[PDB]
């Protein structure tokens, strides 16, 4: 359609809107309120329209949610006997499960060093007065843990780019054509990432209001490594770079809490570990199966022209790049996050009917 | 918009697994001959190690990154038996898929990636046990898991018995993913006698699709060997269409009672459980049982249908609605609700089964004569006649106007009792 095209949107998923919460059984208009300070006790306070009372539920791979307030971006953190507001560190006590008992009412549960065991729900000790949120094992047929949404404001998400087809190998126009330094960049995939998991100069509280979601864009392209006119039957030695620089790995890790493994799979830190499955699916990448990090390696390779005529040859290496963007589209990272993979190479040639160069011996330079 | 389910390479190929250090080409084998090593007894279930009769194994990816290892020829999986051998070791045995912890393995890559000389190991029980050949590198023996783990940087002699590389392979059978399409507008009747479009003739829109590993699928038509070789992954399609609830001529200025049956019946739910260990929750999200649970997240991500947030099962919904025709003429009215359709197909395209859930939350009406000739129909009374659960006991606040071709979203309308308070 046009309208019906957004039929999926009419009934939104948990992390597409800002909400105001209240316990169903309270008769007086109490709302769940977060402290102005970055750390403090979560409380039921008289409902007002302040950002202390507005929350976004950020969903994770397994369906659990991270609950951040719109005033400062601090999240719900489970503690000994009470729920407090604190800075998101990816701690296990910062993941909650929303359970819908009915279409309109739900309760929030936290789980222990246990699995199927002690699921306890959040409950106030009063309906008449402002209260802290405590735990209870009394779940079944208990309406005191029951929460309702007073308000629901729909979020406008950034427009994500359309997925492109794998990058094609560059063509050469003549014997003197070295070819382009890079091929056209191809959008392989892009994914949405909560503002609380990214590094930026904008304050958390401000990100919550204007850019609650950031997005990571994944692109591929062919990078030029070398180019030469090979005389008939000549052997030449060309140098080919591979992997990721030390600065780029540090910048990426700092910026999105994601690193690249030696197998070219991705390594997720404590902040992003819970969303790794959604991240890799959207970007068409894989999770790493090794603990070694990808480093930078310089290789030498012998190439022999077997044709009886001179040939132009340009060597390209497959480049994979990640960019961090704000809701307004602006790019956050100033340092490039690029990994070159020397296992995937393509050799552009003139004339086109000429054979592939014969690959001889490969060495590694210890600069 | 095309689609990619994003399976890793090793989840798309049945590989022959050879030891990295063996000089005479020994690897994982289905050899009929028993173990030649004294302290390494073999039997009918033992996974063998030999340089003849190689096994071709696939690695199905679990949501937590662990793998299920299955054999191409007989469709059985690798299993860590609880029985003890010498030195507190467990034998690795062939068994039918159950989805238990003992069938899950963690792959860990190490070595010199820079020179392409890397290898991999299989671990169990939170990396406390490593899979190893029993005593030998170049002799027919068995496979077991040991709790005697050694350093990998200087590769101890014992570590060599745990190191694997990929060799030859067979392609798994992967069905092609269909392309998504848009949902059509609610179909208009062409005349007073036009009864509308029935579900059998309704135009479908593809919205999702997932690749289900054959081990979780119950397809009685095929034996486990044919199933694994020719139908390694089944295709599960997710579609939407406008499912007609009723079609009737309403006389001028008349109120009429109409029953609206939506949701899903128990028999259909039981069927989905039987075949896929999957079923629909009252919030229309997906629920899973033990045998398919390990793949929930990958499946739902592919389908574009969320994981359910309730434990309540969707059931049959029967509601009685009263409508009022305000026009001076007799009018053909027809009401459609959104159908959520799931289809299981084999690699060749053969349909195994269909399951439909009717979503009463998204529905609309169309008429003959159309607008602007006729005035829209009005809902004057809403009663819930029969429903086995109280997940959604809300009715519409009446009167409610149903504008031709407009979709009415139950959650965006005023209800009784009021929600979102």
């Amino acid at each position: 359609m046009r309208n019906l095209d957004f039929i999926d949107s009419f009934i939104p998923t948990e992390g597409k809107y800002i909400r105001v919460m209240d316990f169903y059984n309270s008769e007086y208009p109490f709302c769940i309120h977060a402290p102005s300070a970055p750390n403090g006790d979560i409380m039921t306070e008289i409902c007002s329209r302040e950002n202390n009372q507005y929350f976004i539920f950020f969903p994770t791979d397994d369906g659990r949610v991270i609950i951040a307030n719109r005033h400062n971006g601090s999240v719900f953190t489970g503690e000994a006997t009470s729920v407090v507001s604190d800075i998101y560190t990816g701690s296990p006590l910062q993941f909650f499960r929303e359970v819908k008992r009915t279409m309109a009412t739900y309760y929030l549960a936290i789980q222990n060093p246990e699995s199927a065991t002690d699921v306890r729900a959040l409950e106030p000790h009063s309906h008449e007065l402002p209260s802290r949120l405590y735990y209870t094992n009394n779940i079944e047929n208990n309406s005191n843990i029951l929460i309702s949404n007073k308000e629901q404001i729909y979020l406008t998400l950034p427009s994500l780019p359309e997925n492109e087809q794998y990058p094609k190998t560059p063509v050469l126009s003549g014997i003197d054509d070295i070819g382009p330094n890079q091929s056209e960049k191809s959008i392989i995939g892009s994914t949405l990432i909560p503002c609380i998991m990214v590094s930026d100069f904008i304050s958390l509280g401000e990100r919550m209001k204007t850019t609650p979601y950031y997005y990571v864009k994944h692109t591929q392209y062919w990078q030029s490594m070398w180019s030469a006119l090979f005389p008939p039957g000549s052997k030449e030695t060309k140098t080919e770079k591979s992997g990721i620089t030390d600065t780029s790995q540090i910048s990426m890790t700092d910026g999105i809490n994601v690193s690249i493994g030696a197998d070219f799979g991705l390594r997720f830190g404590n902040k992003t570990f819970g969303i790794k499955g959604g991240f890799t699916y959207d970007t068409k990448t894989q999770i790493t199966n090794t603990s070694q990090l990808l480093i930078e390696t310089t290789y030498t390779r012998e190439y022999t022209n077997t044709e009886n005529f001179p040939v132009r040859y340009t060597g390209y290496v497959l480049a994979s790049e990640f960019t961090l963007h704000r809701s307004d589209g602006t790019q956050v990272n100033t340092i490039p996050w690029v990994a070159l993979n020397d296992n995937y190479t393509t050799i552009a040639r003139y004339p086109h009917f000429a054979s592939e160069p014969l690959l001889g011996n490969t060495k590694i330079i210890t600069d | 918009t095309s689609l990619n389910y994003n399976l890793p390479e090793i989840s798309k190929k049945f590989y022959n697994l050879k030891n990295k250090y063996s000089r005479n080409g020994y690897g994982l084998s289905k050899t009929e001959f028993p173990s030649s090593i004294e302290n390494c007894p073999s039997n009918e279930y033992s996974i063998m190690y030999d340089n003849k009769d190689p096994r071709f194994l696939i690695r199905f990816l679990l949501d937590d990154g662990r793998y299920i290892i299955a054999d191409r020829d007989d469709g059985e999986v690798f299993d860590e038996a609880p029985t003890y051998l010498d030195n507190n070791n467990h034998p690795i045995i062939s068994r039918h898929y159950t989805g238990e912890e003992r069938q899950k393995f963690e792959q860990v890559g190490s070595g010199d990636y820079i020179t392409g000389e890397q290898f991999f190991q299989f671990y169990t029980q939170n990396k406390t046990r490593v899979l190893s050949n029993c005593r030998a590198l170049d002799s027919r023996t068995i496979l077991l898991s040991t709790a005697k783990i050694f350093p990998i940087y200087p590769p101890a002699s014992e570590t060599q018995l745990t190191a694997f590389v990929n060799s030859s392979f067979y392609a798994a059978a992967i069905p092609q993913l269909p392309q998504t399409s848009l949902l059509e507008n609610i179909p208009e009747p062409t005349s007073l006698d036009d009864s509308g479009v029935l579900p059998k003739d309704a135009v479908r829109a593809v919205k999702g699709s997932a690749l289900l590993p054959c081990i979780i699928v119950h397809d009685p038509n095929l034996n486990n060997s044919d199933k694994m070789k020719f139908n390694t992954y089944y295709l599960l399609e997710y579609k939407e269409y406008w499912h007609q609830l009723w079609s009737q001529i309403i006389p001028a200025h008349q109120t009429v009672k109409i029953q609206e049956r939506t949701g899903i019946s128990e028999v259909v739910q039981n069927s989905m459980i039987e075949d896929l260990n999957m079923y629909i929750g009252a919030d229309f999200g997906m629920l899973f049982y033990f045998r398919s649970s390990g793949f929930k997240e990958q499946i739902t991500r592919g389908l574009n249908r969320p994981l359910s947030q309730t434990t309540t099962q969707l059931g049959e919904r029967v509601e009685e609605m009263e409508y009022y025709n305000s026009n001076d003429l007799d009018v053909r009215y027809v009401k459609y609700a959104l159908a959520r359709e799931f289809t299981l197909k084999r690699v060749n395209g053969e349909i195994v089964k269909n399951w439909v859930a009717v979503d009463y939350r998204l529905a609309g009406i169309q008429s003959y004569p159309n607008a602007p000739i006729t005035n829209p129909l009005t809902l004057t009374k809403h009663t819930i006649i029969r429903c086995e659960n109280s997940y959604d006991g809300h009715i519409f606040k009446t009167p409610l106007i149903f504008k031709n071709g407009e979709v009415i979203v139950k959650t965006n309308e005023e209800l009784i009792p009021k929600i979102n308070q």
